[PDB]
RNA sequence: CGCCGCUAGAGGUGAAAUUCUUGGACCGGCGCAAGACGGACCAGAGCGAAAGCAUUUGCCAAGAAUGUUUUCAUUAAUCAAGAACGAAAGUCGGAGGUUCGAAGACGAUCAGAUACCGUCGUAGUUCCGACCAUAAACGAUGCCGACCGGCGAUGCGGCGGCGUUAUUCCCAUGACCCGCCGGGCAGCUUCCGGGAAACCAAAGUCUUUGGGUUCCGGGGGGAGUAUGGUUGCAAAGCUGAAAC
C-alpha cells in the first residue's frame, strides 16, 4: 500500500514540476522530491584559518564564506549517509533539531 | 520476463507474423 | 459531392508517380492556384503569372510574391526586421 | 636580481590560481596583470603515482616548489583565485586546494584576500549521466 | 633559463578620485625583434577591489581597470568595469525573499555606453510572523521600472567623473532606496555588475586630464 | 488604442441603425459638395488619389476627417453590411456622438 | 543603397562584390546575404553570402534590401520528365545526363 | 445543543450574506452631500460608474472593486 | 577559433587504458562566433480541462475568484454516437548541428560483457509546417449536489480594527499587526462513523441497504494473442474471441 501520503514528492497542486540534474549520479530528480541542503561552508577549513590569520596584512579583515546549493537524489543520498531510516510513526515527523 | 518486455516479444513475433501474411497474401 | 476522397486535386494525374510524391504536390497545387485575398483592389481576384509573379483582377497591379504562396516564412519575418531596424534610433 | 620591488613591508601582490579537481590539483601564480604566469607547478608532476596526484601529499608538495619559485624572484603576497571544474561538473573544490592554502602559508607568501570563481552557469546544459544517471 | 631577468618589471598608475593611485607591478619584455614594449600593455586588466583604494568603503564590490597606455615605468589605466564577488551576491540570498533584477543600456554624455545591471531584494519587514513576504508580480514590474527609470536618468545625462563616483558610495542604490519605500521595503541593494560595451576613441589628452 | 477603436465599432453600430448616412465613393462626393455631410470616414486601403482628393473636399467645405484604422473590408463589417466599402459619410447622426468625442 | 549606411543584420539581396560592378552576389530566387560585423576604419564589410562563406568586401557597394522573390521555388517535385524537359529546354542544351 | 432561530446578531453580521436567514444585503445607499452648488445625491456604495454629479460635474465616486471611496471633503450618511 | 604568457603532462576511473600532448596539451589572459537553455530566488506556493507552464519588456485575445439592491427567467446535471486538446518516443519534408547521446566502434572489468565503467560518435535532442493518440497520462480514488468536529496557517479578492511606518502633512493607497467572510491547494488532531486492514473528513451518512448520472471488473493462464472489420505513410491504435 502506500508508504506515505505525499508519496515521495510535494507536487500537490501542480502537474509537472523540472527536474533538477543530481550532482553525485546526475540522474534528473524532480526537486520537490530530491533532497536537498544548503551548506554555508568556511573556504577554509578552520584549523588552517589560525595560519592564515596570522600571516595575513589585514588585522582579520579578509573572512570570505563559500556557498552552494548541493542538491541531492534520493538514491546517492543514503549512499552517502545523510537521509537515515526512520520508523512507521516516525515517518510522519518534521524538521530536525 | 517482465510483463514490459512480453508485451515487446509479443510484438516484434507479431511483426514477423505480419509480414509473413503480407508476403504469401 | 465527395467524388475522390483521398486525393483531391492529384486525382489528374492518376494512377502514377509515386504515393509520397502526390501528397507532397496536391499542398501547393492548391497553393499556387487559389484566389487570394488581394491588400490593394479588395477584392480576390489575385492570380499567379508565372512563377514568382501575383496579379489582380481590378486595378490590375502586379505584386511580387512567393514562387507558390503568396506570401513566405522568409517574406514575413523580413518585413519584420526591416522596420524593425529602421525605428531603431534614424537607421 | 635586484628584483622587482624592495623597501618591503608592503608586499608585492601576485595572485595565486587554485584549480582542484577530484583527480588533479593546480598551483598557478600570476601577477595582477592576468597574462604572465610566473610558476606553474602541478599535483601532476609532484606525484608519482596515478591516484595520489589530488591528495593534500600532492598539493602541499606542489605548494612548496611555487612558493620556492616565488621567494627566487622577488615577489611576496598572493591573492588567491579559487576554483572546481564548475560547468556541469562538481562545485566544491576538491580535497587538495583546502591543503595548498595551509602551506602557502608556512613557507613564506603571506597572503593577500581570498575570493570563490567557480564559474556558475546559468542554463546548465545536459551533464554526462544519461537518465537513470551514474550506476554504482 | 630564467625567463624571469629578462622580464622588464613596470608599476600601474591607478587614475585619480579613488584615494591612491598606485596598485602593484607587472611583467613584459621590454623590447626584441620586430615586438615593441607596449604590445601588451594597452590590453592588460585588473580586477583589484576596495578597502586599499578608498580609505574603508565596502571590501567587496571590486573594479575592472585595464592598463590604458605606456609612461615611462608607469604604464597607465582607465575605468573598464565595476564586478562583485561569487560569495557576497550568493550571500543575502535567503530561501524567503525575491530577486528582482534591472539592467539598462545607456549612453554616457561623452561616447561611453556601459550596461550596468541591479539586484535588491524585499525586505522583511519588522514586527512579523508572516514568513512568506514576497511581492505580487505587480509591484516587481513597477520597482523594474524605479530601477530602469533612475538607472538611466543618472547615467544618460553624466559623464564618467559623475556616474563611476556614483558607484563608491553606491548613490544610486541608496537613492532607489529611499525612493522606493512606498511600494515595499527592500533589503541590501547593489548594481552587481557594470559592463563596458563601446569606446569610441583613445582620447590621451583626455585619458591625462584625468589624472591632473 | 484598444478602448478607442472598440468605441468606434460601437458608434458605427449607432449610426447604423437611427442616424442617417451614406455609402460609398460618389455618394459621399454629392453629400460633400452640399455642405450636408458630418464626419468622414476614410479606410486605409483606398487609393492614393481618392483619398487626398477627399481630403481636399473636406478642407474646403470643413468638415471633420477620420482615418479608420481598418481595410476596407472591415469596413464593411463595422458599418454592418457584407460588402466592402472605402468611403462613408455621417449625414445627420441622431442620438450618436461620433462629431461630438474626438471633435 | 550602400552597405556602410545599413545596420548590421540588414537581409539584402544583389550586393556587390567590388564597387562598381552592377549586382553580382546573391541574385537567384530566393537567397540573401546579411550584412554584419561592420569595420569603421578600413571600409570593408563581413557579409554571409547564401553559402556560409563571410567574404570581406569594400563598403562603397549598393544593396537592394530584402530577399530575392521567388523564394522556395524548387519545393516542387517536377516529377514528370517533360517538365524536367521544358525548364532546360529554355535554358540550354545541358540536359543529357547519360552515364 | 444549538439554536437556529434566534441567533445573535453578533454572529450574523458575521456570517455571509447570503447565508444568513433573511439575507438582506450588505451595501448601503450614501448621501453625498458635495459642496458644488446645491445637491444631495444619492449614490450606491458598491458603486461601478464614475459618479458624476449634474451641477458640480467632478468626480464622487471611484469605481473599486468592493466599494466605492470618496475624493475629497465629501460627507455621507445612510437613508433608512 | 584567433592570438599573449607558462610548461610537462592532461582528462580518466575502486584502480587503469583507449583519447589530447616540445608541431605547445592542459592551465592563466583578452576578445570573437554558434546553438541549446533560463541556474541559485524555487515553497508540501500559483495558474491551467488534462498533457502542462520560470530572464526582462512590448503585443494579442481569454479566465477563475471577489464585490453586485445589474440582467433574461429555467436556459440545468451527467452523457451512446460525434469532435477538439494530448509529455516524452517515433514518422515525413524544411533551417542548423552547442552539449548530452540509442545503435556503432573502441579500452578495461570479469570465466564469459555484446553489461554497468571509460573514450569517440550517428539518428535523436532544437526550431517550422504535417502525422501518430499511447504512460505509473496516479489522488493508482468518475463529475455535479446536500449534510456531518476542531484548530493552525496560507494563496487571491472584499469589509472592519483613530497601534506603527513611507510622499509633504489632512488626502488617498502602500508595508506589517489582530481579525471576520467567500471560494483554493494542502496540513494537524479526533472512537462522527466507515474500513479486511493499511488508512479515510472523504474511501463517512450501507443489511437502519433507493440523490442524479456515465464508464466499466466477474479465479488465475492462454491474451488485448489468433482472426475479422476500422483508422495510421509507417511504427502502431480502437473493437476483440475460442480451443485447451
Ligand atoms: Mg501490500
Ligand atoms: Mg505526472
Ligand atoms: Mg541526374
Ligand atoms: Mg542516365
Ligand atoms: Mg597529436
Ligand atoms: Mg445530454
Ligand atoms: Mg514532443
Ligand atoms: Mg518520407
Ligand atoms: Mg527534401
Ligand atoms: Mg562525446
Ligand atoms: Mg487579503
Ligand atoms: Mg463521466
Ligand atoms: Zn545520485
Ligand atoms: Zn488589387
Amino acid at each position: 500500500t502506500k508508504k506515505r501520503r505525499n508519496n515521495g514528492r510535494a507536487k500537490k497542486g501542480r502537474g509537472h514540476v523540472q527536474p533538477i540534474r543530481c550532482t553525485n549520479c546526475a540522474r534528473c530528480v524532480p526537486k520537490d522530491k530530491a533532497i536537498k541542503k544548503f551548506v554555508i561552508r568556511n573556504i577554509v577549513e578552520a584549523a588552517a584559518v589560525r595560519d592564515i590569520s596570522e600571516a595575513s596584512v589585514f588585522d582579520a579583515y579578509v573572512l570570505p564564506k563559500l556557498y552552494v546549493k548541493l542538491h541531492y537524489c534520493v538514491s546517492c543520498a543514503i549512499h552517502s549517509k545523510v537521509v537515515r531510516n526512520r520508523s512507521r510513526e516516525a515517518r510522519k515527523d518534521r524538521t530536525p533539531p | 520476463m517482465r510483463a514490459k518486455w512480453r508485451k515487446k516479444r509479443m510484438r516484434r513475433l507479431k511483426r514477423k507474423r505480419r509480414k509473413m501474411r503480407q508476403r504469401s497474401k | 459531392a465527395k467524388r475522390t476522397k483521398k486525393v483531391g486535386i492529384v486525382g489528374k494525374y492518376g494512377t502514377r508517380y509515386g504515393a509520397s510524391l502526390r501528397k507532397m504536390v496536391k499542398k501547393i497545387e492548391i497553393s499556387q492556384h487559389a484566389k487570394y485575398t488581394c491588400s490593394f483592389c479588395g477584392k480576390t481576384k489575385m492570380k499567379r503569372r508565372a512563377v514568382g509573379i501575383w496579379h489582380c483582377g481590378s486595378c490590375m497591379k502586379t505584386v511580387a510574391g512567393g514562387a507558390w504562396t503568396y506570401n513566405t516564412t522568409s517574406a514575413v519575418t523580413v518585413k519584420s526586421a526591416i522596420r524593425r531596424l529602421k525605428e531603431l534610433k534614424d537607421q | 636580481s635586484l628584483g622587482p620591488q624592495v623597501a618591503e613591508g608592503e608586499n608585492v601582490f601576485g595572485v595565486c590560481h587554485i584549480f582542484a579537481s577530484f583527480n588533479d590539483t593546480f598551483v598557478h601564480v600570476t601577477d595582477l596583470s592576468g597574462k604572465e604566469t610566473i610558476c606553474r607547478v602541478t599535483g601532476g608532476m609532484k606525484v608519482k603515482a596515478d591516484r595520489d596526484e589530488s591528495s593534500p601529499y600532492a598539493a602541499m608538495l606542489a605548494a612548496q616548489d611555487v612558493a620556492q619559485r616565488c621567494k627566487e624572484l622577488g615577489i611576496t603576497a598572493l591573492h588567491i583565485k579559487l576554483r572546481a571544474t564548475g560547468g556541469n561538473r562538481t562545485k566544491t573544490p576538491g580535497p587538495g586546494a583546502q591543503s595548498a592554502l595551509r602551506a602557502l602559508a608556512r613557507s613564506g607568501m603571506k597572503i593577500g584576500r581570498i575570493e570563490d570563481v567557480t564559474p556558475i552557469p546559468s542554463d546548465s546544459t545536459r551533464r554526462k549521466g544519461g537518465r537513470r544517471g551514474r550506476r554504482l | 633559463v630564467d625567463p624571469f631577468s629578462k622580464k622588464d618589471w613596470y608599476d600601474v598608475k591607478a587614475p585619480a578620485m579613488f584615494n591612491i593611485r598606485n596598485i602593484g607591478k607587472t611583467l613584459v619584455t621590454r623590447t626584441q625583434g620586430t615586438k615593441i614594449a607596449s604590445d601588451g600593455l594597452k590590453g592588460r586588466v585588473f580586477e583589484v577591489s576596495l578597502a586599499d583604494l578608498q580609505n574603508d568603503e565596502v571590501a567587496f564590490r571590486k573594479f575592472k581597470l585595464i592598463t590604458e597606455d605606456v609612461q615611462g615605468k608607469n604604464c597607465l589605466t582607465n575605468f573598464h568595469g565595476m564586478d562583485l564577488t561569487r560569495d557576497k551576491m550568493c550571500s543575502m540570498v535567503k530561501k524567503w525573499q525575491t530577486m528582482i533584477e534591472a539592467h539598462v543600456d545607456v549612453k554616457t554624455t561623452d561616447g561611453y555606453l556601459l550596461r550596468l545591471f541591479c539586484v535588491g531584494f524585499t525586505k522583511k519587514r519588522n514586527n512579523q510572523i508572516r514568513k512568506t513576504s514576497y511581492a505580487q508580480h505587480q509591484q516587481v514590474r513597477q520597482i523594474r521600472k524605479k530601477m530602469m527609470e533612475i538607472m538611466t536618468r543618472e547615467v544618460q545625462t553624466n559623464d564618467l567623473k559623475e556616474v563611476v563616483n556614483k558607484l563608491i558610495p553606491d548613490s544610486i542604490g541608496k537613492d532607489i532606496e529611499k525612493a522606493c519605500q512606498s511600494i515595499y521595503p527592500l533589503h541590501d541593494v547593489f548594481v552587481r555588475k557594470v559592463k563596458m560595451l563601446k569606446k569610441p576613441k583613445f582620447e590621451l589628452g583626455k585619458l591625462m586630464e584625468l589624472h591632473g | 488604442t484598444k478602448k478607442s477603436l472598440e468605441s468606434i465599432n460601437s458608434r458605427l453600430q449607432l449610426v447604423m441603425k437611427s442616424g442617417k448616412y451614406v455609402l460609398g465613393y460618389k455618394q459621399t462626393l454629392k453629400m460633400i459638395r452640399q455642405g450636408k455631410a458630418k464626419l468622414v470616414i476614410l479606410a486605409n486601403n483606398c487609393p492614393a488619389l481618392r483619398k487626398s482628393e477627399i481630403e481636399y473636399y473636406a478642407m474646403l467645405a470643413k468638415t471633420g476627417v477620420h482615418h479608420y484604422s481598418g481595410n476596407n473590408i472591415e469596413l464593411g463589417t463595422a458599418c454592418g453590411k457584407y460588402y466592402r466599402v472605402c468611403t462613408l459619410a455621417i449625414i445627420d447622426p441622431g442620438d450618436s456622438d461620433i462629431i461630438r468625442s474626438m471633435p | 543603397l550602400p552597405v556602410g549606411t545599413m545596420p548590421e543584420g540588414t537581409i539584402v539581396c544583389c550586393l556587390e562584390e567590388k564597387p562598381g560592378d552592377r549586382g553580382k552576389l546573391a541574385r537567384a530566387s530566393g537567397n540573401y546575404a546579411t550584412v554584419i560585423s561592420h569595420n569603421p576604419e578600413t571600409k570593408k564589410t563581413r557579409v554571409k553570402l547564401p553559402s556560409g562563406s563571410k567574404k570581406v568586401i569594400s563598403s562603397a557597394n549598393r544593396a537592394v534590401v530584402g530577399v530575392v522573390a521567388g523564394g522556395g521555388r524548387i519545393d516542387k517535385p517536377i516529377l514528370k520528365a517533360g517538365r524536367a524537359y521544358h525548364k532546360y529546354k529554355a535554358k540550354r542544351n545541358c540536359w543529357p545526363r547519360v552515364r | 445543543a444549538k439554536d437556529l432561530l434566534h441567533p445573535s446578531p453578533e454572529e450574523e453580521k458575521r456570517k455571509h450574506k447570503k447565508k444568513r436567514l433573511v439575507q438582506s444585503p450588505n451595501s448601503y445607499f450614501m448621501d453625498v452631500k458635495c459642496p458644488g452648488c446645491y445637491k444631495i445625491t444619492t449614490v450606491f456604495s458598491h458603486a461601478q460608474t464614475v459618479v458624476l454629479c449634474v451641477g458640480c460635474s467632478t468626480v464622487l465616486c471611484q469605481p473599486t472593486g468592493g466599494k466605492a471611496r470618496l475624493t475629497e471633503g465629501c460627507s455621507f450618511r445612510r437613508k433608512q
